[PDB]
């Protein structure tokens, strides 16, 4: 979850 | 994994970055980042984002950053980017903890509006929080929340830890 998630 | 990679046109600026032993590490990392200047201003690039960015990014657990990894780098700092801008609605180049409380709601957070508050005070100087900083709060809360929620079998919203367990799970982020 180094991705942003928004 | 791919010794003709030396063609890519990154390898060079990586080849650098990485010096004498070819790997990156996170004060390798943490200058890159600062003298590339995307974060902005004079501050360094904050070294707990580098040391985050290493260990999420690793694919084979040498805990150092190689070429495939410091490519792949680029793109999610590219996105973060993308992100920050867009909750930076008043283009202040830095995100208030009213603009934290709508990114996090936005990705799914579901945060104590009295928390969101400290934690973005906890990330800035006066509230305003530059990219670096974005950046460790966010993968650090995903971070955090995953843990939780994988301990949370029965998905009530409380968990048993022992201690060995709590220590080892925070100072790992
Ligand atoms: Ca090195
Ligand atoms: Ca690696
Ligand atoms: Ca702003």
């Amino acid at each position: 979850g180094y991705y942003p998630g928004g | 994994a791919f010794p003709g990679q030396t063609q890519d046109p990154l390898y060079g600026y990586f080849a650098a970055v990485a010096g004498q032993d070819g790997q990156i590490d996170a004060d390798e990392l943490q200058r890159c980042l600062t003298q590339s200047g995307i974060a902005g201003g004079y501050k360094p690039f904050n070294l707990e984002t580098c040391r985050l960015m290493v260990s999420m990014l690793d694919r084979d657990m040498s805990g150092t950053m190689g070429f495939n990894e410091f490519k792949e780098l680029w793109a999610v700092l590219n996105g973060w980017r993308q992100h920050f801008i867009s909750f930076d609605t008043d283009r202040s180049g830095t995100v208030d903890p009213q603009e934290l409380q709508k990114a996090l709601t936005t990705m799914g957070f579901r945060l104590s509006p009295q928390a969101v508050n400290s934690i973005a005070k906890r990330y800035s100087t006066n509230g305003k929080i530059t990219f670096d900083d974005y950046i460790a709060c966010c993968v650090k809360l995903r971070a955090l929340t995953d843990s939780f929620r994988r301990r949370d079998t029965a998905q009530q919203g409380v968990v048993n830890f022992p201690y060995d367990d709590f220590i080892q799970c925070v100072m790992s982020v």
